[PDB]
């Protein structure tokens, strides 16, 4: 199974 | 999965169960604060650190306790154990110095305090995403106010929205 890749998040 | 711990900011006796999401700075403008009104010798309290984290930029700081800490298998648990030191030494340090030296201490402290909170206001905006949220709202690159520009950071464009909406407004200027 190939493994893949926003780098904006929050604190939830 | 994990998180990291990147450095140690504050320590307190606070509300017990007054940590985590619901202690950034965000969260507490928009909901208050879960430790407003805490009072140490009149309700039950606990040991609890304001966290660093590695990778999220200081306006996602977070109080925390050992036990959270430990629940969530944070990486960097080492510096817990050298903060702790670092606080029993100080504590020690400050029980017999002349008030000369506790006035330099405070001094120190405060100024400290001061650029940390800098460390939460959007300086300006470098740049912003393509990709926008269903509710229109792109990411933006932001510059942090005292930190240099590789600790620009990446954030949510609904959530810098309420608070430097100028920082956006100037950007599209």
């Amino acid at each position: 199974p190939k493994q893949k890749r926003r780098t904006a998040r929050s604190k939830v | 999965e994990f998180e990291t711990i990147e450095r140690f900011m504050d320590c307190r006796i606070g509300r017990k169960g007054a940590t985590g999401a619901t202690t950034t700075i965000y969260a507490v403008e928009a909901d208050g604060d879960p430790n407003a009104g805490f009072e140490k010798n009149k309700e039950p309290g606990e040991i609890q650190y304001l966290i660093k984290w590695k990778g999220w930029s200081h306006i996602h700081n977070t109080w925390e306790t050992e036990e959270t800490l430990k629940q969530q298998n944070v990486r960097g648990m080492k510096k817990l154990d050298n903060y702790k030191k670092k606080d029993q030494e100080t504590k020690r340090w400050l029980k017999n110095a002349s008030p000369e030296d506790v006035e330099y201490y405070n001094c120190q402290q405060e100024l400290t305090d001061d650029l940390h909170k800098q460390y939460q206001i959007v300086e300006r905006i470098i740049a912003h995403s393509n990709q926008k949220s269903a509710a229109g709202y792109p990411d933006y690159y932001c510059k942090w106010q005292g930190l240099p520009y590789s600790e620009c950071s990446w954030e949510d464009g609904a959530l810098i929205s309420k608070k430097f909406q100028a920082c956006i407004d100037e950007y599209f200027s």
